[PDB]
This record gives structure tokens, C-alpha cells and sequence, in this order.
């Protein structure tokens, strides 16, 4: 705990809802809680395409952060998955970024494997 | 007589305000246009500009 430093910079994730009463700090822990048949990947999408620090209020931007992200899901229907995958293509950050998965079909076990892996 | 100079310039007075009026709603019909067609020529500029700079980009990503 000593070696941690507490947050202090938050990014511009383009909805309101959170940039507005919750404040999506970096490096933070955010879950969140849908159900089945509600929108829950899109809505992640977004939030990869939008996420941006703010130089404005400082004077350190992507001028001195390029950025970045690393996905997996964990098993998954195959039409989420494909989706999943044309938002990265045409956003073309899926370079500068890693994958693992797992799809919802493989040996059930290596669903507890796969997290820290990635980790 | 008296009559008719009257009735001429009573007249008279209402053909300037047909006049006149017409030629405004004609104008404003004309100038109407030159806005409308300039905010699509913009707007379709916009549009192509950025998918321009975009689409190289994942060509470039490519």
C-alpha cells in the first residue's frame, strides 16, 4: 500500500452519467451490473473509443500519452464476438492492444484459468 | 371631379404597398435559398473530410 500513489486523473469517457456525478478516475475498479438481453457490450465499446485524458485542465496531454487497452472476455457467444471485433478495427486501436479468449464452447475449467492470465 | 382625386390617390397608395410587398417575399424566398444550399455544401464537406483523415487511418493502421 505504500508502493501505491491514489488516483488523481480522470478521462473523458463521453457520457454524461458518469462524467458528470461518478468521475471515472483513472486506474479505478468500475463494475458494471446489467442483465441479459440489455446492452451491456455496446455500451463498453464506447467507452473504449471516447476514452481520452484532459490536457486542457493541465498542460500534459497525448502529446505525452499515446494509449491503449487490453481485452478479453472470457467465453462468449460468437455474435458478440464478432461485433466485439469490428469496433477495433475501425477504430484501428486494436494494434496497440492484446487479446485472449476463450470462447463459450472450450473445456468449462479454463474459465478460472483465464483472468489472472491476462492480469 | 374632387371625387375622383380621392379615389385616384386612395388607390394610388395601395398599389405601393402591393408592390413593395410582393418584391420583400420574393427576396427573402431568394436569400432563404443561399443559406439553405450553403449550410448543405458545409455540411457534406464536414461529413467527407473527416471520413477522409479516418479512412486513411486504418489504412495506415493496415
Amino acid at each position: 500500500p505504500v508502493a501505491r500513489r491514489k488516483p488523481e486523473q480522470f478521462i473523458q469517457t463521453g457520457i454524461s452519467t458518469i462524467d458528470v456525478m461518478n468521475t471515472l478516475v483513472r486506474g479505478q475498479k468500475l463494475p458494471i451490473f446489467s442483465g441479459s438481453g440489455l446492452p451491456a457490450n455496446e455500451i463498453a465499446a464506447q467507452i473504449a473509443r471516447q476514452a481520452t485524458v484532459r490536457p486542457d485542465l493541465s498542460g500534459e496531454g497525448e502529446k505525452e500519452e499515446p494509449f491503449a487497452v487490453v481485452f478479453a472476455a472470457m467465453g462468449i457467444t460468437q455474435r458478440e464476438l464478432s461485433y466485439f471485433i469490428q469496433e477495433f478495427e475501425r477504430t484501428g486501436a486494436l494494434s496497440r492492444s492484446v487479446l485472449f479468449l476463450n470462447k463459450a464452447d472450450d473445456p468449462t475449467i479454463e474459465r478460472i484459468l483465464t483472468p489472472r492470465m491476462a492480469l | 371631379s374632387k371625387l375622383e382625386a380621392i379615389l385616384s390617390q386612395e388607390v394610388e397608395a395601395e398599389i405601393q404597398a402591393l408592390l413593395q410587398e410582393a418584391e420583400a417575399k420574393a427576396e427573402a424566398v431568394k436569400r432563404e435559398a443561399e443559406e439553405k444550399a450553403k449550410a448543405l455544401l458545409q455540411a457534406r464537406e464536414r461529413a467527407l473530410e473527416a471520413q477522409y483523415r479516418a479512412a486513411l487511418r486504418r489504412a495506415e493502421s493496415a
